[PDB]
């Protein structure tokens, strides 16, 4: 799957909606098949690859075991409960299949909030006892670089992937293991909307004549102000991101965010 | 040389989510079949006590292929249990949004999740790129020429030539395989096209952001309507209209052609995987009250019989656990719904999947678009009629060859083809209205302390459905009844074998440890885990 020449990538599908996975394909500039013809290796993904079943699990083990190296990118959570038997691949749970490979790879990638603080499925009450990676594995020595969002931006990933393979090391992480060149300020602070907020001008509902006129959502729940990330910047797709379509931010590179931010339409 | 014991598929790839999939082989052809779904979340659990307006942002995280899709049932499930009437406005940029994400996804679906079924990657090295591109040039009015094809060729070349081949590694295909049939040409416009479709996906899912503010997970519905004042504007009308163009052309000149090159080489793919019952829910509404409003209508077929649609009746839906790996083995209707996890391990107690099975009459119903189009088809529908009849005519096959794994793949062409076209009627109908002077997108709402409600989406793998309990204003219960629910499901207390385990049998299987058939009709109904168990 791999060798020398390109650096190999073995991403993890756990307890998650492949919506992280789906992030990854819209990258832009670079573009996807530049980067897995061109940039990396990408050796194992469930949701794209041509081997299915044995043959999948055999080009798994050929890449994690290859002396060449690897980096880990993992989406979803590991679900703990009950012994990891709520989340099986090729009948192993996640949490065995994680705890095997993880301690493995040169670095690790927490990639979507899932994987980096535990996510949806996470929330209360937590039926399955799904963790983030970091949480799971802390007894392992297992400290991956989290980019966090439901999903993510994925010139967070792109970006911290370059920055790997250029300076082989991470770079400069926050106290959730975040690059703080992504999630150094929040998305409040570079809202479009900030001077309404500054004088105190809230749309009081969608239909009003204040949210047709942009003002400010924190009425309506906008978790901007507590939450880290680039969107207004980098925005979605190179077009848009939630407030500039007239909808609160509700909190998704937080952890905890599911029961955090919610009620999502207060503050 | 033909091979009987079991077989398992696990990981099944290239679907979302987590797969098993079971299968006993008698003489090199399948007896029997298992569908084993082997992640749950529990979201249903997680909702309960919530607000009714919170549902939307965590089901929509059910799936992220599938994006919006259950951001938009449970809206629609919220609007009605509230009672509000969204504004015409919402209901066009909910349907435009709607729209794109089909084209999106069955894009995807054909070029990167089923096309491996069929293409030998690797034999387009060993074509001849002036050869390929006549083939190509006389499929579509997209012309290509040798050199266009050679580009790809030598990028391929080189790929293959550092030995590292990523997502082709162990591909059942390598060394060459019986089951696969494709000319070397043949291969590299399909290979050529897989490749352009990694960039056009991009514009496709876009569209979506538009007026969605993201893709994925969109973030611009509300109870009552949508949020986004900014999708009045005709600047912003004018980027969807483009992207839209730019994807219709894919499809109609790109997708629809390779769809029907690859099905007329594998034609003998009208002989397996047809299944007998059929269920849809209808979409793009012109009232959010009537599924009988929509461009395609609801309706409910049982044993193929296409002159006798029955009416959809949302309350003969029952969800089954007997199989299930939850407790006990009571059928609920999803408004008195239960999730109740109980694992017991594979065929512990009989039971092999974290999805329930849903019945409709008691019966297993294939969703999706092979049933909204022979639904549709048979109610009349002059866009669907005239696809699908032109379809037939250029792979010279009758009707029946539609109860098929090929059938299906047709289908979701068919279906992506049709609402390309009808995403421009609805865009035209939106532009209409807003000349008209209206600029309403949300509508004033009360949230009772009591309610019962139903949303119901026809989505790129079929009927939808989310059900809401309200109780002292909150959530009382939650539950989603999802297509790979039907679809995927096990059996029920009936033992009656879900679609695709009943689909699977009489597979031919011509080499065990490559078992690509199963995986063709498999990959047919377009699984989604996520999607089936939530
Ligand atoms: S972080 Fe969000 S988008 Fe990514 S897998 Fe989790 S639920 Fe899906
Ligand atoms: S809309 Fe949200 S992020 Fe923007 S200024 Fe208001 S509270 Fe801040
Ligand atoms: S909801 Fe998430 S995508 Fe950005 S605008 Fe808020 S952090
Ligand atoms: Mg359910």
């Amino acid at each position: 799957l791999m060798g020398p020449r390109r650096p190999s990538v073995v991403y993890l599908h756990n307890a998650e909606c492949t919506g992280c996975s789906e992030s990854v394909l819209r990258a832009f500039e670079p573009y996807i098949d530049t980067l897995i013809l061109d940039t990396l290796s990408l050796d194992y993904h469930e949701t794209i690859m041509a081997a299915a079943g044995d043959a999948a699990e055999a080009a798994l083990e050929q890449a994690v075991n290859s002396p060449h190296g690897f980096i880990a990118v993992v989406e979803g959570g590991i679900p703990t409960a009950a012994n990891g038997i709520y989340g099986k691949v090729a009948n192993h749970t996640m949490l065995d299949i994680c705890s095997r490979i993880l301690p493995k790879a040169q670095a690790v990638i927490a990639y979507g909030t899932c994987a980096t603080f535990g996510g949806v499925q996470a929330a209360k009450p937590n039926p399955t006892g799904a963790k983030g990676v970091n949480d799971a594995l802390k007894h392992l020595g297992v400290k991956a670089i989290n980019i966090a969002g439901c999903p993510p931006n994925p010139y967070n990933l792109v970006g911290t992937i370059v920055y790997y393979l250029k300076n082989k090391a991470a770079p400069e992480l926050d106290s959730l293991n975040r690059p703080t060149m992504f999630f150094g300020q929040t998305v409040h602070e570079q809202c479009p909307r900030l001077p309404h907020f500054d004088a105190g001008e809230f749309a009081p509902s969608f239909e009003s004549e204040e949210a047709r006129k942009g003002w400010c959502l924190y009425e309506l729940g906008c978790k901007g102000p507590v939450t880290m990330n680039n969107c207004p910047k980098i925005k979605f797709n190179q077009t848009n991101w939630p407030v500039d379509a007239g909808h609160p931010c509700i909190g998704c590179s937080e952890p905890d965010f599911w029961d955090a931010m919610t009620p999502f339409y207060q503050n | 040389s033909s091979y009987s014991g079991p077989i398992v598929v696990d990981p099944v790839t290239r679907i979302e989510g987590h797969l098993r999939i079971e299968v006993e082989v008698e003489n090199g052809k399948v007896k029997n079949a298992y569908s084993s779904s082997t992640l749950f979340r529990g979201l249903e659990i997680i909702l309960k006590g919530r607000d009714p307006r919170d549902a939307q942002h965590f089901t929509q995280r059910t799936c992220g292929v599938c994006t919006y899709t259950h951001a938009l049932a449970s809206t629609r499930c919220v609007d009605n249990a509230v009672g509000v009437h969204i504004p015409k406005n919402a209901t066009y940029i909910r349907n435009l949004v709607l729209g794109a994400q089909y084209l999106h996804d069955h894009i995807v679906h054909f070029y990167h999740l089923h096309a491996l079924d069929f293409v030998d990657v690797t034999a387009a090295l060993k074509a001849d790129p002036a050869k390929a591109a006549k083939v190509a040039s006389s499929i579509s009015p997209r012309k290509t020429t040798a050199a266009d094809l050679k580009a790809v060729q030598d990028k391929l070349k080189t790929f293959v030539e550092t030995g590292q081949l990523g997502p082709f590694t162990n591909a059942y295909f390598l060394g060459g395989h019986p089951a696969y049939y494709l000319d070397p040409e043949t291969n590299l416009i399909a290979t050529a096209h897989y490749l352009e479709a990694l960039r056009l996906q991009v514009k496709a899912a876009r569209a979506m952001a538009v007026f969605g503010a993201k893709n994925p997970h969109t973030q611009f519905t509300v109870v009552g309507g949508v949020t986004c004042y900014d999708a009045l504007t005709p600047q912003r009308i004018a980027e969807f209209e483009a992207l839209w163009k730019e994807t219709k052309a894919f499809v109609d000149e790109v997708y629809i052609p390779d769809l029907l090159v690859v099905a007329a080489a594998y034609k003998d793919w009208t002989q397996y995987g047809g299944t007998d019952n059929f269920i849809t829910f209808g979409e793009f509404p012109k009232d959010e009250y009537d599924l009988n409003s929509r461009f395609f209508k609801p309706g409910v077929v049982f044993k193929r019989d296409f002159k006798n649609i029955k009416p959809f009746d949302k309350m003969q839906i029952e969800e089954h656990v007997r199989h299930s790996w939850y407790e006990g083995a009571e059928a609920r209707h999803p408004w008195k719904g239960q999730t109740q996890p109980k694992y017991t391990d594979l065929h512990g107690d009989d039971r092999y999947s974290w999805m329930k099975a849903p019945r409709y009459m008691g019966e297993p119903m294939e969703t999706g678009p092979l049933a909204q189009v022979l639904i549709a088809y048979s109610q009349g529908h002059p866009k669907v009629k005239a696809v699908t009849d032109a379809v037939l005519a250029k792979l010279g096959v009758g009707p029946e060859a539609l109860f098929s794994t090929l059938g299906r793949t047709a289908a979701r062409g068919i279906e992506t083809a049709v609402i390309a076209e009808y995403v421009g009627v609805m865009l035209q109908e939106y532009k209409d209205n807003i000349a008209k002077g209206d600029n309403v997108i949300c509508a004033p709402w009360e949230m009772p302390k009591q309610a019962e409600g139903v949303g119901f989406v026809n989505a790129p793998r079929g009927g939808l459905s989310h059900w809401i309990r309200i109780e002292d204003g909150k959530i009382g219960n939650f539950q989603l009844v999802v297509p790979s629910t039907w679809t995927l499901g096990p059996r029920c207390d009936k033992n009656k074998l879900s679609p695709v385990e009943a689909s699977l049998i009489g597979t031919p299987v011509a080499d065990a440890k490559r078992p690509v058939e199963i995986l063709r009709t498999v990959h047919s109904f377009d699984p989604c885990i996520a999607c089936g168990v939530h």
